[PDB]
């Protein structure tokens, strides 16, 4: 639980995506490139109601992206530790 | 051990509908498609959700509750990555050209299994 | 034909950990499609390496404790053991040339 306690500390921290990565679940945005975008970690989804889950993308990260003609859309995407860097 | 035909037909119809809606195609080996669908059906029978059949779990009830690996898994919904090779993007060397699989195809392909 | 020997949780220690020479274990599941598509390939390599590398198959549904111990998550997973220690891990369906090359490194 020493990698889980290390990971739990990062909840709420600001991150930036360091690798090219496209996601398709943002509502009414068919495709989003996440390389360079900034958000913060909202959860470490490996831990769930006292139990442990075998999620390969354990960090649920909140992003807001500006869409022309419509306004900021808020969404979540799960990331691996090697796909983002912490900010300051 | 074997899934009921009610769960197989649900998952068969979902996979046809999810393939067109995601722009993905079934594998050229339609045995992979039928087997995976049956694995989703069996997990839905035993836990109420189609847990991924190509993952090993420690706590299947918790996995169903959290939902990460309930099909379509988070990686498929977000990145169009399906490691059971059920939904394949067209640039995949194993992607066929079909987004349909009949119930007859599943019955002959999985025979004697 | 002689089919690849089965290994289980009960027999893991005696068949894999206490074996001499390289041992390859194919972690599979009955309803995992990609695991069935590499079955002829694993049978092929078991024949190619007879007397030099020993192959076993482990059903992760019937023997859940061994994959839990070694972090086997995605199926299929192939792991190579020498002297009771994990030396290599190959995850997912891979072509014959990838498997041959990884297995050749164990003589
Ligand atoms: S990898 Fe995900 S999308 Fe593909 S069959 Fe398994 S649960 Fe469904
Ligand atoms: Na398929
Ligand atoms: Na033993």
């Amino acid at each position: 639980t020493e990698e889980d306690e290390k990971a739990k500390e990062k909840i709420g921290a600001r991150v930036r995506v360091t690798v090219p990565l496209k996601v398709y679940h943002v509502v009414r945005v068919p495709e989003v490139e996440l390389m360079g975008m900034e958000g913060f970690i909202k959860d470490y989804v490996v831990l769930w109601k006292g139990k442990k889950i075998s999620a390969n993308l354990p960090f649920k990260v909140q992003f807001v992206k500006e869409i022309e003609g419509r306004g900021p859309v808020k969404f979540f995407t799960h990331l691996k530790e090697d796909e983002f860097e912490l900010i300051d | 051990t074997e899934p009921s035909e009610k769960s197989v037909e649900i998952m068969r119809k979902f996979s046809e509908q999810y393939a067109r809606r995601s722009g993905t195609y079934f594998c050229v080996d339609k045995g992979v498609t039928s087997v995976v669908i049956k694995g989703l059906a069996e997990h839905k029978d035993s836990y109420g959700a189609p847990l991924c059949p190509c993952r090993h779990y420690d706590d299947k009830a918790a996995e169903v509750g959290q939902g990460f690996w309930n099909c379509p898994c988070v990686p498929m919904r977000e990145r169009k990555e399906c490691h059971c090779m059920l939904f394949l993007t067209p640039d995949n060397d194993f992607a066929g050209k079909d987004q349909t699989i009949t119930s007859d195809e599943i019955k002959e392909t999985t025979a004697n299994m | 034909t002689t089919d690849i020997q089965v290994v289980n949780d009960s027999t893991w220690d005696s068949l894999v950990l206490k074996a001499t020479g390289p041992v390859v274990v194919d972690f599979w599941a009955p309803w995992c499609g990609p695991s069935k598509m590499i079955d002829p390939l694993v049978n092929d390599l078991a024949q190619h390496y007879t007397g030099k590398i020993k192959f076993y198959k482990l059903n992760t549904d019937e023997s859940p404790n061994t994959p839990g111990q070694y972090g086997v998550r995605s199926i299929p997973t192939i792991m190579i053991f020498v002297g009771g220690e994990k030396k290599d891990t190959i995850i997912g369906a891979v072509p014959k040339t990838t498997l041959t090359s990884s297995l050749d490194k164990f003589l």
